C-alpha cells in the first residue's frame, strides 16, 4: 500500500539491473536544450554555445548581456558565462511519475 | 513583489527550498497552484538570477504520489509491523503514536525515544521539535540530517572562536583577490554563489581562482591553478601553507599577539566506529578525542615544521611548484583570500582539525573579518544554519551556541522555557550515526522521522540502518511530502505539508533569515510538520513524562499537557489571531487559534537578543529580502568580530573574538592522520559519493520534475577512461560497486563532468534505484561525529 516510483519495485535490501544510459535527444523558465552538448567546450578559455548563440540558433536574449545592475554590456554577462548552470539538455526517456504542474498559459486559459 | 492591481497571478517572496545559497525567489499563485517562479530582482543574494533547481521550484510539490492520507502498518485491523501500508486517519495515526510512545516511555524511559529532524525544517518547526523532546519527553535523542553535514564546521567554529556560523558574508565576493575551493564543487553545489566567483574574476582578471578537488568537475572550467590531492591529504597541505608562511617570514606579528593563542590537539584519536571496531580498540584517544593543551608559537613552527615540501607533495601527489603557488597567495599580505569549502572538509573522518587548520592560515596572516579576506565556510542545506544550528537541534544542544552539558546554559533554557531547574537532560543523546546503532540494537524504540530521506542518506544501510528501522522492538514513524526509502522502512507515514504550503523561516549560509508566507493549501489531509508536532504534544500530561520530583517543584503544572507547557505556556501563545495577516492563509494558527509561528519565533529569539546571536523582530522578516544576524537596532551585520562593524566588539581593539573568554581566536597544532579506510589489494579504488547540479540529495522533490529527472535521469560511477580499459568496460557498461558492507549496481560514465584519477571514482547519490550508502563506511570525525562519505575502498566488478 506504497511504492516509491523512484526506486521501483525492487525491495530496499537487493539491488535492480541499472536502465541504460539513454542517450540526449535531439528535439520565464529557462528553455531546455534540445541538443546534445558533449562535445561543447565550456571554459574561460573558450565558450562553445557563444559560438552560434552569441548576439552577433536564436541568440541569447539581451539579459544574457546584462551586468547585475542591468546594465547591457558588448558580451555575455559573466553571471551567464557559465550556460549549463541553467540549461540542461534532456535524455530521450519518458519521466518516472506524472506530474501535476500546470504553467502560467495554462492556468490563465 | 509587484504594487500592479491587474495581474491574475499573486506574486510573493520566499528563499529557495534548495541549497544554502538561499536565493531569493518570487512566486506566482492562481487558484490554489503554484504556475511560476522568478529570481526574485530585490534579493540581494542573487539579484534576479536562479540555477535549474530554483527555475523549477514551480514542479517539486506536484508530484503525481504527494502523500495526502496518513498511511499505518496493519493486519487484521490493528498496527502490525509486518503489516503492509492502509490508509487510517489523523487520529488514528497519532493514537498509535501515543500508545507506542507512551509504552516505551514507561518501560525504558526517554533514552528510547528519539528524533531525525533536518535542516529543511523551518526555524520554527526546528525550536518546536527541541521543545517536545528536550523539555518535554526529557530526551536528549533529536539530531538532524545536518549532523552528516555541518557538524565538523561547528565544532570547528566552537573550537577556534567560541562560537558558531561565518564572520564574512557574500559581500567578500566581491573584494576577494584570491577564491580557494578547498574540495567545495561551487559550480553545481553553490551554483548562484559560483556565478559571483566567476563574475569577480572574469571582470577583476589579476583575480585568481585555485580549485582543490579529489576529481575534476565543473569548477575547474574557471580555475587558474587545479590541483588533484589524494583524499585525506589535504591536512597535510595545510600544514605545508601554515610552515610556508612562517618559513618566509610573513606571519602577521601584530595580529597574532593582539589577537591570537596557540594549542596542540590530541592525536590517535580513532574513526568514530562502534567500540568493538578494531580502529577503536587500536586508538589510544578516542574517549576525549578534542583535548588540547596550550602551546607557544615557538612549538606550532616546530609543528608544522615536518610538512615541508618533499613529506607533502610525495603524500599528495601533488607537484611542489603547485603547492608554493597555492602558499604564496596566502602568504602574500597584499592578497585579500577567501577560502571556500563544503563537504570536502566535513564529510572528513579529520574534518573538525581540517576546519581548525584552514582558520590557521588566516589567522596566521590577519586575514580574516574584513572585506575579501574571509574564511568562509558554506553550508549546505537552506535552514542547516537558521534552523538546525541556531536553534540547536543537535543531541548535544541548546539554542545560541549553548550545550546541555553546561548546567547554566540548562539554567538559561528553563528560566525562558519556564520549566523546573533539572528538567533538561544533562547528557548529550543519541547524535545521527550512533540513532541508526541504537535502532539495531532494540535501545531506541520509538522514532519519528522528519524532512529528511536518512535511509537513503545515512552511511552503512545494510548493516545499520535497514536492520535498525525493521527490528520489531522498534516503531518507526516518518512525515514527508513522498514517498521514500526512508518511509518504506518506516511503520507509520504522515503526509505533510511542504515549502510554500505552510508560513516559513529559512537561514542560509551568511546568516541571513528569510521568511514566507503560507501561499497555498497542501493536496489531501497533508498538514505542517509543525501542525503535527504541535498537535502530538496535546496527547501527553506532565505526569507521564517527568517524574514527581520535577513537577513538585512546579506543581502548577499538575495535570496539565505538554501542549499547555510549551506551546500555550503565555509565551509561545502571546500574539492572537489578528496579528495575522488576512491576505494569506495560516494553516496551523487557525488550528491552534493564536499566532504559532509568531510565537514560537519570538520565544526563540529571546536566546539570542543581547547574547550575539540577535535575530530581528519577527515582523521585519515578512518586510525585508532576509536580514544577516546579529540584527542590532535594526541594523543587520555583515563582519562579525570586526571593529566598526560588529556592533558587539569594543572600542579601541581591531577585533575581538568574544565567543572566548580572552577575546583569542585558537591556532592548532593537528596532524595529517589516514582515513578509516584506504585502497588496498582486495578494495583497489577509492569511491567518493556525492551530488550533481540537477538534483537535490536523494531526489525525491528534483527526480520528480519532468525536466530534472530528463537532464540526469540515473546514478552513473564516473570513472576514469584508462581504469575502465583495465577492467574490460566501456562507457554505458553495468558494474557493482562493492565494499566490505555492501554493494550497488550502476552503468560506466568515462566522458561525463565530473573525471577521476585512475584509482578513484564518483558516485552521486539521488539515485533511490542505486543506493550508494548501502557501500559506504559510517566512520566519523570523532569530535563532530560527522560521517565520512567521501572516501571508503570499493571494488568494481562488471555484471
Ligand atoms: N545541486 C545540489 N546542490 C546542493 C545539494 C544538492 O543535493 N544538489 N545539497 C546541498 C548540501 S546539504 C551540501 S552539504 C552541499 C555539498 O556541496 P559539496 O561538498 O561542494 O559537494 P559534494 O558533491 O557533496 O562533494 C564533492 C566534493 O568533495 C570533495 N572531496 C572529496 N574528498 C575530499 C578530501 O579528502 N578533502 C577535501 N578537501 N575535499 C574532498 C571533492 O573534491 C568534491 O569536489 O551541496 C548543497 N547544494
Ligand atoms: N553518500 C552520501 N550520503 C550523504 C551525503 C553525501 O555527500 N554522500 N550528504 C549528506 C548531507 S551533507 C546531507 S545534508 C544529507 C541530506 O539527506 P536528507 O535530508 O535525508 O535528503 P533529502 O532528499 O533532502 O530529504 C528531505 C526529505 O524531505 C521531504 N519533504 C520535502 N519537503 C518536506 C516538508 O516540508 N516536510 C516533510 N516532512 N518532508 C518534506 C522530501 O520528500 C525528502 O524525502 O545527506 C547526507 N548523505
Ligand atoms: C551550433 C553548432 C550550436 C552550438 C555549439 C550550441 N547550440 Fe544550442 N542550439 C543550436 C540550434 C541550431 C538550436 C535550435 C534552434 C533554437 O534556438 O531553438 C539550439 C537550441 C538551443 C537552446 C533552445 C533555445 C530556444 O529555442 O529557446 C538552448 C537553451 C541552447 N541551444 C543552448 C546551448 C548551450 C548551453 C550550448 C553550449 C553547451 C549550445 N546551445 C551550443 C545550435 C547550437
Ligand atoms: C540562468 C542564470 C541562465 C544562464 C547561466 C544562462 N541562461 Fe539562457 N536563459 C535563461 C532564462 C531564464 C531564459 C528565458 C528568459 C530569457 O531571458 O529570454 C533564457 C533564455 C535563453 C535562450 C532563449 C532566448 C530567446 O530569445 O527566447 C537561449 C538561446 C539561451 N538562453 C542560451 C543561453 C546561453 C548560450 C547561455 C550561456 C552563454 C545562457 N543561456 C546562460 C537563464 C540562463
Ligand atoms: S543556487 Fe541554490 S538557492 Fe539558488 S536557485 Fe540554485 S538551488 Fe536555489
Ligand atoms: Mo548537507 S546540510
Amino acid at each position: 500500500g506504497l511504492v516509491d516510483a523512484m526506486r521501483g519495485p525492487t525491495a530496499i535490501a537487493n539491488e535492480p539491473r541499472a536502465p541504460l544510459l539513454y542517450p540526449t535527444e535531439n528535439k520565464m523558465q529557462p528553455p531546455t536544450i534540445p541538443h546534445k552538448i558533449d562535445g561543447y567546450q565550456l571554459d574561460k578559455d573558450f565558450n562553445r554555445c557563444m559560438f552560434c548563440h552569441a548576439r552577433t540558433a536564436i541568440p541569447v536574449s539581451i539579459t544574457h548581456y546584462m551586468d547585475r545592475d542591468n546594465n547591457v554590456l558588448a558580451d555575455v554577462s559573466p553571471r551567464r558565462y557559465f550556460c549549463t548552470q541553467c540549461h540542461v539538455p534532456q535524455a530521450d526517456t519518458k519521466p518516472l511519475i506524472g506530474n501535476n504542474f500546470v504553467d502560467v498559459d495554462t492556468i490563465l486559459k | 513583489v509587484t504594487d500592479s492591481e491587474v495581474t491574475k497571478l499573486k506574486w510573493s517572496k520566499a528563499p529557495c527550498r534548495f541549497c544554502g545559497t538561499g536565493c531569493g525567489v518570487t512566486v506566482a499563485v492562481k487558484d490554489n497552484k503554484v504556475v511560476a517562479t522568478q529570481g526574485d530582482p530585490q534579493a540581494e543574494v542573487n539579484k534576479g538570477l536562479n540555477c535549474v533547481k530554483g527555475y523549477f521550484l514551480s514542479k517539486i510539490m506536484y508530484g503525481q504520489d504527494r502523500l495526502t492520507r496518513p498511511l499505518m502498518r496493519m493486519k487484521n485491523g490493528k498496527y502490525d509491523k509486518n503489516g503492509d501500508f492502509a490508509p487510517v486517519t489523523w487520529d488514528q495515526a497519532f493514537d498509535e503514536m501515543e500508545r507506542q510512545f507512551k509504552r516505551v516511555l514507561k518501560e525504558k524511559g526517554p533514552t528510547a525515544v528519539g528524533m531525525f529532524g533536518s535542516g529543511q525544517w523551518t526555524v520554527w518547526e526546528g525550536y518546536a521539535a527541541a521543545k517536545l523532546y528536550k523539555a518535554g519527553f526529557r530526551s536528549n535523542n533529536i539530531d538532524p540530517n545536518a549532523r552528516h553535514c555541518m557538524a565538523s564546521a561547528a565544532a570547528g567554529f566552537m573550537r577556534t572562536f567560541g562560537m558558531d556560523e561565518p564572520m564574512g558574508c557574500y559581500d567578500d565576493f566581491e573584494a576577494a583577490d584570491a577564491f580557494v575551493l578547498w574540495g567545495s564543487n561551487m559550480a553545481e553545489m553553490h551554483p548562484i554563489l559560483w556565478t559571483r566567483v566567476t563574475d569577480r574574476r572574469l571582470s577583476h582578471p589579476k583575480t585568481r581562482v585555485v580549485v582543490l578537488s579529489t576529481f575534476t568537475h565543473r569548477c575547474f572550467d574557471l580555475a587558474d591553478i587545479g590541483i588533484i590531492f589524494k583524499p585525506q591529504t589535504d591536512l597535510a597541505m595545510l600544514n605545508y601553507i601554515a610552515n610556508y608562511i612562517i618559513r618566509n617570514n610573513k606571519v602577521n606579528k601584530d595580529f597574532v599577539n593582539k589577537h591570537t593563542v596557540f594549542k596542540e590537539g590530541v592525536t590517535d584519536i580513532g574513526y568514530g566506529l562502534r567500540p568493538d571496531h578494531p580502529l577503536q580498540k587500536a586508538a589510544k584517544n578516542a574517549s576525549d578525542p578534542g583535548a588540547a593543551k596550550v602551546i607557544t608559537f615557538d612549538e606550532f613552527a616546530k609543528f608544522v615544521s615536518k610538512y615541508d615540501a618533499d613529506y607533502v607533495s610525495k603524500l599528495s601527489a601533488v607537484p611542489k611548484a603547485k603547492l608554493d603557488q597555492l602558499a604564496e597567495l596566502y602568504a602574500d599580505p597584499n592578497i585579500k583570500v577567501m577560502s571556500l569549502w563544503t563537504m570536502g572538509f566535513n564529510q572528513h573522518t579529520r574534518g573538525t582539525w581540517a576546519n581548525n587548520m584552514v582558520y590557521n592560515l588566516h589567522l596566521l596572516t590577519g586575514k580574516i573579518a574584513t572585506p575579501g579576506n574571509s574564511p568562509f565556510s558554506l553550508t549546505g542545506q537552506p535552514s542547516a544554519c537558521g534552523t538546525a544550528r541556531e536553534v540547536g537541534t543537535f543531541s548535544h544542544r541548546l539554542p545560541a551556541d549553548m550545550v546541555v552539558t553546561n548546567p547554566k546554559h540548562r539554567e538559561e533554557a528553563e528560566r525562558i522555557w519556564k520549566l523546573p531547574p533539572g528538567t533538561i537532560p544533562d547528557k548529550p543523546g543519541y547524535d545521527a550515526v550512533l540513532q541508526n546503532r541504537m535502532l539495531k540494537d532494540g535501545k531506541l524504540n520509538a522514532y519519528w522521522v522528519q524532512v529528511n530521506n536518512n535511509m537513503q542518506a545515512a552511511a552503512n544501510l545494510m548493516e545499520e540502518g535497514l536492520p535498525g528501522y525493521r527490528n520489531p522492538a522498534n516503531f518507526i514513524v516518518v512525515s514527508d511530502a513522498y514517498p521514500t526509502v526512508t518511509a518504506l522502512a518506516a511503520d507509520l507515514v504522515l503526509p505533510s505539508a511542504m515549502w510554500v504550503e505552510k508560513e516559513g523561516a529559512y537561514g542560509n549560509a551568511e546568516r541571513r533569515t528569510q521568511f514566507w508566507h503560507q501561499l497555498v493549501d497542501a493536496p489531501g489531509e497533508a498538514r505542517s510538520d509543525l501542525w503535527q508536532l504541535v498537535e502530538f504534544a496535546k496527547r501527553f500530561k506532565v505526569e507521564e513524562v517527568w517524574p514527581p520530583e520535577l513537577i513538585a517543584k512546579k506543581p502548577e503544572y499538575k495535570g496539565k499537557t505538554l501542549y499547555d507547557v510549551l506551546y500555550r505556556n503565555g509565551q509561545v501563545d502571546k500574539f492572537p489571531l489578528k496579528d495575522v495577516n488576512a491576505e494569506y492563509h495560516n494553516a496551523e494558527a487557525k488550528a491552534f487559534g493564536f499566532y504559532l509561528q509568531k510565537g514560537l519565533f519570538e520565544e526563540y529569539a529571546t536566546f539570542g537578543r543581547g547574547h550575539g546571536h540577535d535575530l530581528a523582530p519577527f515582523d521585519a522578516y515578512h518586510e525585508a529580502r532576509g536580514l544577516r544576524w546579529p540584527v542590532v537596532n535594526g541594523k543587520e551585520t555583515r563582519w562579525r568580530y570586526r571593529e566598526g562593524s560588529d556592533p558587539y566588539v569594543k572600542a579601541g581593539t581591531g577585533f575581538q573574538f568574544y565567543g572566548n573568554p580572552d577575546g583569542k581566536a585558537v591556532i592548532f597544532a593537528l596532524p595529517y592522520e589516514p582515513p578509516a579506510e584506504s585502497p588496498d589489494k582486495e578494495y583497489p579504488y577509492w569511491l567518493v559519493t556525492g551530488r550533481v547540479l540537477e538534483h537535490w540529495h536523494s531526489g525525491s522533490m528534483t527526480r520528480r520534475v519532468p525536466e530534472l529527472y530528463r537532464s540526469f535521469p540515473n546514478a552513473v560511477v564516473f570513472m576514469h577512461p584508462e581504469d575502465a580499459k583495465a577492467l574490460g568496460l566501456r562507457r554505458g557498461v553495468e558494474v557493482e560497486v562493492v565494499s566490505r558492507r555492501g554493494r550497488m549496481r550502476s552503468r560506466i560514465e568515462t566522458r561525463g563532468r565530473d573525471a577521476p584519477p585512475r584509482g578513484l571514482v564518483f558516485v552521486p547519490w539521488f539515485d533511490a534505484s542505486q543506493l550508494i550508502n548501502k557501500v559506504t563506511l559510517d566512520a566519523t570525525c570523532p569530535i563532530s561525529l560527522q560521517t565520512d562519505f567521501k572516501k571508503c575502498a570499493v571494488k568494481i566488478v562488471k555484471v
